[PDB]
């Protein structure tokens, strides 16, 4: 939908999950 | 999932459980892509070599789950299938080419902190993110090892692997409708999907809009987390036209 | 069968 991929308990609250940084770091 | 970690609450609100009515059991993973459409792997529903051919009435969709076995009262929502759509050229005979199916829910599910759709990639996100080395994330209630069942949703980050490494890792003929992910034997780290993880989502967090996209579907592997072997995922973007078409036509 | 019973309604 239009809100797809934004998680209520993480992105919508500007909270991160414990390992999403690992993905970011790999998007080199 | 092998060598993964427990999911955080709400970490994967698109995660869906394909559940068998009788005998009540998990059949597969899947993903929520809207309030009435669940994406899964074709082989979850149809795989004649194992005498598998599920009809709508055989299944329930459990959305919002965390625990593997528990009824998560006030949290999960269980949905009924209105219609299942399998890719007309799903290749169950040889290599699970085009290993993808859609499931239409009877009634829409209500979004919540625990239930929320993942995006489907456009060509540009696909092109930008589906690169060797880039890591995606896979989730499921499947086996913890090749030879076992997790108490909660398992999560594992795995790097996409070079197409030739993919090809050189197996005797199965791989196609452009697949990609492989997993660490190389000397990268030390490991982890993989396993039995029961099927039809679950391979997702990546786009660094451009901070949105989670489903780039893959857990499709096949030879064993689980075997060294020099890689998990194979249905390339969602490559089959997107079929996805949109089925959704546009049937609602 | 190691699954908690879901409400009979769902089926
Ligand atoms: C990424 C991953 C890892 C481990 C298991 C899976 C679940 N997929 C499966 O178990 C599927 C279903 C039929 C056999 N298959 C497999 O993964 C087979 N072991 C390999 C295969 C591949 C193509 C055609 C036939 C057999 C997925
Ligand atoms: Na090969
Ligand atoms: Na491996």
């Amino acid at each position: 939908e239009a809100d797809c991929g934004l998680r209520p308990l993480f992105e919508k609250k500007s909270l991160e999950d414990k390992t999403e940084r690992e993905l970011l770091e790999s998007y080199i | 999932i092998v060598e993964g970690s427990d999911a955080e609450i709400g970490m994967s609100p698109w995660q869906v459980m394909l559940f068998r009515k009788s005998p009540q059991e998990l059949l597969c993973g899947a993903s929520l892509i809207s309030d009435r459409w669940v994406l899964t792997a074709a082989h979850c529903l149809l795989y004649p070599p194992w005498d598998k051919n599920f009809t709508e009435n055989d299944l329930l969709v459990r959305i919002g789950k965390h625990s593997r076995t528990r009824y998560e009262r006030n949290i999960e929502k269980i949905s009924m299938l209105e219609k299942i759509y399998i890719h007309p050229r799903y290749n169950w005979r040889e290599n699970l080419d085009r290993d993808i199916a859609l499931m239409k829910l009877k009634k829409p599910v209500a979004f919540s902190d625990y239930i929320h759709p993942v995006c489907l990639p456009d060509r540009e996100t696909a092109a930008s993110l589906l690169q060797a080395g880039y890591k995606g994330r896979v989730t499921g209630w499947g086996n913890l090892k090749e030879t076992g069942q997790p108490s909660v949703l398992q999560v594992v980050n795995l790097p996409i692997v070079e197409r030739p490494v993919c090809k050189d890792s197996t005797r199965i003929r791989i196609t452009d409708n697949m990609f492989c992910a997993g660490y190389k034997p000397d990268e030390g780290k490991r982890g993989d999907a396993c039995e029961g993880d099927s039809g679950g989502p391979f997702v990546m967090k786009s660094p451009f809009n901070n949105r989670w996209y489903q780039m893959g579907i857990v499709s096949w592997g030879e064993g689980c987390d075997r060294d020099g072997k890689y998990g194979f995922y249905t390339h969602v973007f490559r089959l997107k036209k079929w996805i949109q078409k089925v959704i546009d036509q049937f609602g | 069968g190691d699954f908690e019973e879901i409400p009979e309604e769902y089926l």
